């Protein structure tokens, strides 16, 4: 019995995304990819580092903002650029939403030496797409 | 104001804010000029090119949009510029 | 000149505005040095201080203090011309490790003297 | 025959009056330094007051951070070299001196 | 907190065996040579086999950099088979993709 | 000073999906329609990496997942250009260039002659 | 083959760069380990693992000064705070199996 | 605490022009858009996802910022830096009895702001060998001197240079190398009666 990252719906009572409700036989059929990078091309240099900083950098942007995230981030990736669009829960002000994002603006463009420029789009709740 | 406006933004935009006042003094008195002095057409690019370039009025300023509209028969967005100013 | 920077200051603090566009985003990413110089190249800055092909070819200009016919010129031909095919290490690099090369081998002159063959 | 054309060589304002400049102000605009999505934008002069100083205490708490540890930002992976990118030092080097330690210890 | 010293050790192995790279290179330029006879090669040999130990690139281990395990592992992006296909089963790692052929 | 000029250039993009760099050709070939750069659109054939994996942790050998890598392939043939009028095509590629594209440019440039290779003796 | 190929292949090599006077492979070796990079010096090689320490200290800091919200470490502490609670907590530098 | 903004896809009028809407490659916020777009597979009973919270549509990068009449407007705005491909060099048979030696060169990209690529510093040089002063023996010594570096077919000598990282330093070595190449072709040396 294979079980991935997907869900098992035990009733009709867990609410979930559109991206939890497929599983990874259907990534290239009806899904997309998070990140999206040139590293994994033939041929490309730099490709272990490239996923490092993936990976540090979601953790990173998870354990800050606690809740904060209703799904998990697009990192979109085009040389000196590392741009953030992330969907984020309507609770708290955007006076503190714009001094986090500034926060990791400053944080990330100097600890991974490039210019970052991070975009929200914000979602009132958890987005659903299944009671699954 | 037309020196002032042409100066503003297009060829050189040094003449815009050095504080936050200079932006909301230069936006409230043009605004007021081409609310209370100039037709309809002004007044609505005045509600889409100072109050919307810049944030909400000011209460003088608002009173002046709310009497420029009274003279142009328009009280239909009232309620939009009353809920910015509140 | 302490006031001539306190009057670039003034003159940041006039000539202060704001982005109306992502060109505009793009204006302020491109004149603060950050992104790339396009259209792009490679050699930018990485540039191996300069040299002339000829300061990586011809390097009998590093060989002074060693013989002429023998063993031990033929091995240092073929440490030269080994170093002359790598592109991976500067013409600094290359010269630190001849002078290795002379060092070692006319530092122990016992075994080289008694190797029947004179080393210069 | 073979014309030549000398070049014409430009830089990197050039191409900001080529694409960027090619474009007309925007409408409906908010200043640009904020968002344009819908819960976060300014609609009074104090919301976008709150808004550019959140941005710039955040800042200034990001610089205090990286002087506070110096040693934590100097792995470098870029290559071109943005000078913005390392922090700045108030340390003297120079005791024994003079000259060098009054300046090294005041404008430093 | 680092943990562990199988990890550390080989970390200790990398940056050490980093260190000692063009003395070896010297060392085995005055092995490799049927040319420069034969004693010269051989106070090499002594002096090679007296360098310390961790010094050198024999002893690398290729392990993970998220769970440290010496098999399994791609080269590709230096790390196991377990994470990867965590990241990949998860929809992160580009162009990867499950097979269908 | 003179330009350097080029007989030919190239710019060769290859991506993971065939949907982005279709639209990116479409974008390049009317960028070369409506400049007069005179390109031709060709496909090289695919490569396809796989490679497997144990699907299991502690012992179940007969099962693996395997994983591809579809790499496609997509040139341009960029002719008859000056080393000015490349550099604004090129710039035009390079600020628009997507995010799971490749690019690799290779220019084809002219020379008349080297110098003591007239009559030389040295 | 003869010294007309002999005296081509070593004007050749004059000219192109390849040593001039014939030699063996196995000093052919030495020329093959100059002509790249030793194995350690790579850039891929000694910097396989990222200095990882600065990653750990760097949360470590973060999570001190409460800017990180480090769930596993709060998660760690609680339950060493229920297992120092309970009556069964670390010995002191100086207890142990010998008391 | 909570507040309560509409967004600009009422506000924005039906003419407002696209570069100002959409100048450059967006991460697609869908506050600014007016177009009602649905992308996922939908569920049996039910419809795909909206534009909003679509992540799928993050992902996937829209062409909306490369507006046509906008493309047009950057294009006669890049008329400036052009240069003219000269008139009698379009033929290429003239190109080539203009100019019969051409220099490639290697440039790519990476995602990240690394630069470096090793695979771009070699300058292969290609001569097509009917348009120099070869004489007989000189030719003769110049297929003898080279070997397989020259297409015999096609006429083409090609020489690879990779010895040193830079693209014009292995440029001059290639002209080097032709320079000492025709330097040799001509010189008659003492064993060449030796033959
Ligand atoms: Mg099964």
């Amino acid at each position: 019995k294979n079980r991935a990252a997907r869900v098992r719906v035990s009733k009709g009572d867990k609410p979930v995304t559109y991206e939890e409700a497929h599983a990874p036989h259907y990534i290239a059929h009806r899904k997309g990819w998070l990140s999206l990078h040139t590293g994994n091309l033939d041929g490309e240099d730099h490709a272990a580092e490239r996923t490092v900083e993936d990976v540090f950098l979601r953790k990173f942007m998870w354990g800050t903002f606690p809740g904060c995230l209703a799904d998990q981030l697009v990192l979109k990736r085009r040389g000196n650029q590392l741009e953030i669009c992330a969907v984020v829960l309507r609770q708290l002000s955007p006076h503190k939403y714009y001094f986090l994002v500034g926060y990791s603006e400053t944080l990330l463009s100097y600890f991974y030496k490039c210019p970052v420029r991070l975009h929200l789009q914000t979602v009132p709740s958890k987005v659903v797409y299944k009671y699954l | 104001a037309y020196q002032v406006h042409g100066l503003l933004k297009t060829g050189d935009n040094w003449k815009f804010i050095g504080p936050d006042q200079h932006r909301n003094f230069y936006y409230s008195k043009f605004f007021d000029l081409i609310c209370l002095m100039e037709q309809i057409d002004v007044t609505l690019k005045w509600y889409e090119d100072l109050i919307p370039s810049a944030y909400f009025p000011h209460s003088q300023t608002m009173i002046h949009l709310l009497q420029a509209l009274d003279v142009a028969n328009r009280l239909e967005v009232i309620p939009k510029i009353w809920k910015d100013s509140k | 000149s302490l006031w001539d920077v306190e009057f670039a200051k003034q003159l940041a603090t006039v000539n202060e505005q704001p982005l109306q566009n992502g060109f505009e985003e793009l204006i302020q990413w491109t004149k603060e040095g950050k992104l790339w110089e396009f259209p792009i190249n490679n050699e930018a800055g990485f540039d191996d201080d300069g040299s002339e092909f000829h300061e990586h070819i011809f390097l009998e200009k590093h060989l002074e203090s060693f013989p002429k016919q023998g063993p031990i010129r033929h091995f240092m031909e073929l440490v030269t011309c080994g170093l002359s095919k790598n592109p991976y290490l500067s013409v600094k690099q290359k010269v630190e490790h001849i002078e290795w090369f002379r060092n070692y081998f006319n530092e122990k002159k016992d075994i080289l003297k008694e190797s029947n063959i004179q080393f210069n | 025959e073979v014309v030549i054309p000398k070049k014409k060589t430009w830089d990197k304002v050039a191409v900001l009056q080529a694409l960027a400049s090619t474009v007309n102000r925007d409408t409906t605009a908010v200043p640009y330094v904020f968002q344009d999505d819908p819960y976060l934008m300014p609609a009074s002069s104090l919301e976008s007051r709150s808004f550019l100083l959140a941005k710039k205490s955040g800042e200034n708490v990001a610089k205090f951070i990286i002087n506070s540890y110096p040693k934590y930002f100097q792995k470098d992976i870029a290559e071109p070299h943005i000078p913005c990118l390392m922090p700045e030092y108030f340390e003297p080097q120079i005791k024994d001196i003079s000259e060098a330690a009054l300046k090294e210890r005041i404008e430093l | 907190h680092y943990v562990d010293w199988r990890m550390w050790r080989d970390v200790k192995r990398r940056k050490m065996a980093y260190e000692y790279a063009d003395e070896r290179l010297r060392i085995n330029s005055l092995r490799k040579n049927t040319i420069l006879p034969k004693i010269l090669q051989d106070v090499a040999d002594e002096e090679i086999a007296a360098l310390p130990r961790d010094s050198c690139p024999v002893r690398i281990r290729n392990r993970c950099v998220m769970t440290s395990r010496p098999r399994g592992v791609k080269r590709r992006w230096r790390l196991s088979r377990i994470v990867f296909r965590h990241l990949a089963d998860h929809g992160q790692l580009s162009g990867i993709q499950r097979a269908t052929w | 000073e003179p330009d350097i000029l080029y007989k030919r250039l190239s710019v060769l993009v290859k991506g993971h999906d065939k949907a982005v760099l279709d639209s990116y050709e479409y974008f390049a070939v009317l960028a070369a329609k409506e400049l007069g750069i005179s390109i031709k659109v060709h496909e090289p054939p695919r490569k396809i990496e796989r490679f497997t994996l144990l699907q299991s942790v502690h012992i179940y050998k007969k099962h693996r997942v395997q994983y591809e890598m579809r790499t496609l392939y997509r040139c341009l043939e960029l002719e008859h250009l000056t080393g000015s009028t490349a550099d604004v095509y090129l710039e035009y590629i390079q600020r628009n260039l997507p995010e799971g594209v490749a690019m690799e440019v290779t220019k084809t440039q002219l020379e008349q002659l080297p110098e003591h290779i007239k009559e030389p003796i040295w | 083959l003869s010294e007309y190929a002999f005296r081509m292949s070593r004007l050749s090599a004059r000219l192109f760069g390849e040593v001039t006077r014939p030699t063996n492979s196995k000093s052919m070796k030495v020329v093959k380990l100059f002509s790249e990079l030793p194995l350690a010096k790579k850039k891929e090689t000694y910097d396989w693992y990222p200095n990882h320490h600065t990653y750990a200290e760097l949360m470590q800091t973060l999570r001190f000064l409460g800017l990180y919200r480090d769930e596993h470490q709060d998660f760690m502490d609680e339950q060493k705070r229920l297992k120092k609670l309970r009556g069964k907590e670390k010995p002191k530098k100086g207890e142990g199996k010998r008391a | 605490r909570r507040k309560a903004l509409p967004p600009r896809t009422e506000k924005m009028a039906v003419d407002q022009d696209w570069p100002s809407v959409y100048p450059v490659a967006a991460p697609f916020k869908p506050s600014a858009v007016p177009l009602p777009v649905r992308m996922g597979y939908p569920v049996k009973k039910g419809v795909p996802m909206a534009k909003e919270g679509n992540l799928e549509l993050l992902k996937i990068p829209n062409f909306l910022h490369l507006t046509p009449v906008a493309i047009k407007k950057h294009c006669e705005a890049l008329k400036d830096f052009c240069t003219e491909w000269p008139a009698a060099l379009d033929s290429d048979e003239k190109c080539e009895k203009h100019f019969p030696i051409e220099i490639d060169s290697t440039d790519y990209v990476s995602s990240g702001p690394s630069v470096r690529n090793p695979r771009a510093r070699v300058v292969v040089l290609r001569v097509k060998l009917s348009s120099l002063n070869l004489d007989d023996h000189a030719k003769k010594k110049l297929i003898k001197l080279v070997g397989e570096r020259y297409c015999k077919t096609t006429d083409v000598l090609t020489i690879k240079t990779d010895r040193c990282p830079l693209r014009r330093q292995n440029y001059d070595y290639a002209v080097y190398l032709l320079t000492v190449l025709y330097h040799e072709s001509w010189n008659t040396e003492e064993w060449e009666k030796s033959k």
